[PDB]
RNA sequence: AAGGAUUGUUGAUUUUGUGGGUGGUGGUGCAGUGAUGCCCGUUCUGGACGCGCGCUACAC
């Protein structure tokens, strides 16, 4: 065995030391060949040559214009069957609820700050708030231009502070559309803190220090009706 | 004729691609793509001689030195053969790691590549392993939709051989935007083998890879054909529908909305 | 972005941001073909000999 193997490392460095020789010889080639570069160049080039496309060639140059013409379709994705989609769907609760159980055991502006939102809503009704927030999203979604996740980050912070601000005003004499504001702008920042919930995350705390601050000079005069929702809305969110 | 110091200094050159794994190619080689006349000079460097590192190289070099219309007689005249050639007398049929790479710089050119590996291969003879090879090489690079779907144009209108229906599936697999006019294109394909007067491919019994390059356009382009279309694509199936893929096709057809 | 994104001089092949699927030049057993049962790469560099007498430490 052992004579076998050293047969074996023997041929194996005979191999490797021919490639190396040749490797040696291999380079000496080329740098041969380059010096000479100049001289085999001038020649060809004293013998430079002097001064119709396909069928196929033609109509596929053709094809190509014409289907720059036309429009596009949009693909699609094969659709699951029901009992995948169930499947997946109960997958998906039988892991989340895991983790849970784990986790108990241990032309548009997009407003960068609350006021600017108020301005941009200034002039427009109550009702019109859940218009003018979701268009700002479409204006900015992330895909449009760059940037647009930090500004639409940014304005999930303003908008959670706009919630909060129309509970502060009274709200008495309409009070059914105020609801009917309210909820829609919670359903937005629902969806807005799937993407967002980082930024929402640190506006909420510095909400609660600004809580704690205002209730270490006023005690329940810093207190508020908004105050109460926007313990409501981490709960939610 | 080239000078007979060029001839001499072009046969080292031959000599050296035999052998050549890695490294620096020569300087004479690298500056072929430049010259007119390359053609006398890539032959005088025995094309079929170059090594497997050499073509890959080759590839890299040429293709993106040279003008398209230049390119494609490389892809054809060069990579293209050897990609047979390598895949015919290989024991186990496979193609070499190198060229496979070498397909792929090729496709770097959408419209070279069309004209000069794929046409000229599913129009010459192309055998099923060749057409598996090549897919894959185009199944995991990218192309761009325009390019590809005047391949995919180009691939319907051909008669109907086992080689094109392994093209077309995999554009197809590709997910992409096909032009409405694409779409059509597919639609009116996959009609003429409905029996009707009509030609043999009515009766011409069809492989699963053609039901399943169906199936991937009933997947994914279900929502971008009109109704009257759904309905002749719909009795293509009830006429020559596979015996399990079908009822899956029926379904994917069924699901999509009206353009 | 063609008045130039990207390429080793080239031209929309790429670059930035946002979404996003797949083990797949797989192998192997069955009846070229099969919605097929079963599982799941490339090139270099290195490979104090024994016996034995005596003596000396190890014990609140």
């Amino acid at each position: 065995k052992a004579e076998v193997m050293k047969e074996v490392i023997a041929k194996s460095k005979f191999y490797k030391q021919e490639r190396q020789k040749a490797q040696g010889i291999m380079e000496d080639q080329i740098d041969n060949l380059d010096d000479n570069f100049e001289d085999v160049m001038s020649e060809l080039m004293m013998t430079q040559p002097k001064k119709p496309k396909t069928d196929l060639d033609k109509e596929y140059d053709i094809k190509v214009k014409e289907l720059q013409l036309d429009k596009r379709a949009a693909p699609s994705d094969r659709t699951k069957t029901e009992e995948e989609k169930n499947a997946e769907a109960e997958e998906k609760k039988r892991e989340l609820e895991q983790q849970r159980l784990d986790r108990m055991n241990g032309s548009i502006s997009c407003p960068r700050t609350h006021d600017a939102l108020l301005d941009q809503v200034k002039k427009l009704d109550l009702d019109d708030h859940p218009k003018i927030v979701k268009n700002i999203i479409k204006a900015y979604q992330p895909k449009l231009a760059e940037g647009n996740k930090e500004k639409l980050g940014k304005f999930t912070a303003v908008l959670l502070r706009h919630i909060i601000f129309l509970s502060n005003q009274n709200y008495l004499k309409n009070v059914q559309s105020f609801k009917r504001t309210q909820n829609a702008l919670i359903s937005i920042l629902k969806s807005l803190s799937e993407k967002y919930n980082r930024e929402l995350s640190e506006e909420c705390r510095d909400y609660i220090n600004e809580m704690q601050a205002r209730y270490k000079k006023n005690h329940f005069d810093a207190l508020s009706n908004g105050d109460l929702v926007f313990f409501s809305i981490i709960g939610i969110l | 004729a080239l000078p007979e110091k060029v001839i001499k200094a072009y046969t080292t050159v031959g000599s050296i691609l035999k052998t050549w794994t890695h490294g620096k190619l020569p300087k004479l080689f690298k500056v072929i793509p430049s010259l007119r006349n390359w053609q006398d000079v890539i032959y005088v460097t025995n094309p079929e001689e170059w090594s497997p590192h050499v073509v890959y190289e080759a590839t890299k070099l040429f293709v993106s030195n040279l003008t398209a219309k230049e390119s494609q007689k490389f892809i054809n005249l060069i990579l293209l053969e050897r990609f047979r050639d390598n895949i015919e007398t290989s024991e186990d049929h496979s193609l070499n790691y190198h060229i496979y790479r070498a397909v792929k710089k090729s496709l770097y050119k959408p419209s070279a590549f069309f004209k000069g590996f794929l046409f000229p291969l599913v129009e010459t003879g192309c055998n099923v392993r060749e057409a598996t090879i090549a897919g894959s090489v185009l199944a995991k690079v990218s192309v761009p939709a325009l390019h590809s779907s005047a391949a995919l144009s180009y691939l319907l209108r051909l008669p109907f051989s086992p080689p094109t229906t392994v093209f077309i599936k995999i554009l197809l697999d590709k997910k992409y935007a096909l032009p409405y006019q694409t779409v059509d294109d597919c639609v009116y394909y996959f009609m003429r083998f409905r029996i009707l007067s009509n030609g043999e491919d009515a009766t011409r019994v069809l492989p699963v890879i053609w039901h399943k390059a169906f199936l991937t356009f009933a997947q994914r382009y279900k929502n971008d054909i009109t109704q009257d279309q759904r309905d002749f694509l719909l009795e293509t199936v009830r006429q020559r529908g596979h015996k399990d893929i079908g009822p899956e096709i029926r379904r994917e057809l069924l699901a999509g909305a009206s353009r």
